[PDB]
């Protein structure tokens, strides 16, 4: 049960069955997917990115570590990904608003997580997805690779051929929710505390981008947008 | 420091 590919191993672990590498995969997943969204929605210019490949056929733009500002955002995502190891990250989302600091959003790319116990089988515990995704089993490393490919392809398709262009003026933001399991002394570096998250217009539309299911974790990628 | 709020937000691109 392992992926064999020089291209895949450049960005992802070839094995995701064990807890550590299942978590490590989630970290790289957060990085790759949210880099692609930042670029394909033209939130950041192409200079902040570098060309990467998920497959010898599929390419994506990842945040560069040469550029200081892009490096900073990468560490921000890395810090949120590191929270998955302890199971302290409930959801991380890229949130776009008309003005800086607004609670109500116009576009949201949410990644919600589920942590499994006892061999990565049993989910630890409302959201429409949870019931379905909690019942989803680990089906091997190759299935995970297929899920990752699907998500990246759906992101690029959604952002370039489905969603309308973002308005001329906006503020893009990364916002996350902590797990109840997370203790009061734990804080994810780069994220200032807040009693407010983000909200949605009642008429806003939603689309399911995809899901991820490595060994001991699960992720549900979703998109809310007025541009839809 | 100690944290009570369930949410965390970052910078921040306009």
């Amino acid at each position: 049960d392992a992926i064999d590919d020089k291209t895949w191993s450049k960005l992802f672990p070839s094995i995701v069955s064990d807890p550590d590498r299942s978590s490590n995969f989630m970290i790289r997943a957060i990085y790759v997917v949210f880099s692609a969204v930042l670029r394909q929605r033209n939130i950041l210019e192409k200079e902040y990115f570098s060309k990467n490949y998920i497959t010898e056929n599929l390419s994506c733009m990842t945040l560069s570590f040469k550029n200081l500002r892009a490096h900073q955002i990468a560490q921000l995502l890395r810090a949120a990904g590191d929270a998955t190891k302890d199971g302290f990250l409930k959801e991380i989302s890229l949130v776009v608003t008309e003005h800086d600091g607004d609670v109500e959003a116009i576009e949201v790319f949410s990644m919600k997580f589920i942590y499994f116990e006892n061999g990565g089988v049993v989910a630890r515990l409302e959201d429409p997805h949870f019931a379905e995704l909690a019942q989803l089993r680990y089906e091997g490393a190759e299935s995970v690779r297929d899920q990752m490919v699907t998500i990246v392809r759906s992101v690029q398709f959604l952002c370039t051929k489905v969603l309308e262009p973002l308005p001329a003026e906006f503020t893009a933001n990364f916002r996350l929710k902590y797990t109840n399991d997370a203790p009061s002394n734990f804080r994810i570096d780069g994220f200032d505390d807040s009693s407010t998250f983000y909200t949605l217009p009642d008429g806003i539309q939603s689309v399911t981008i995809g899901h991820l299911r490595p060994g001991h974790h699960a992720a549900h990628m979703q998109c809310w947008s007025k541009s839809m | 420091n100690a944290r009570d709020s369930p949410y965390g937000l970052s910078q921040g691109i306009t």
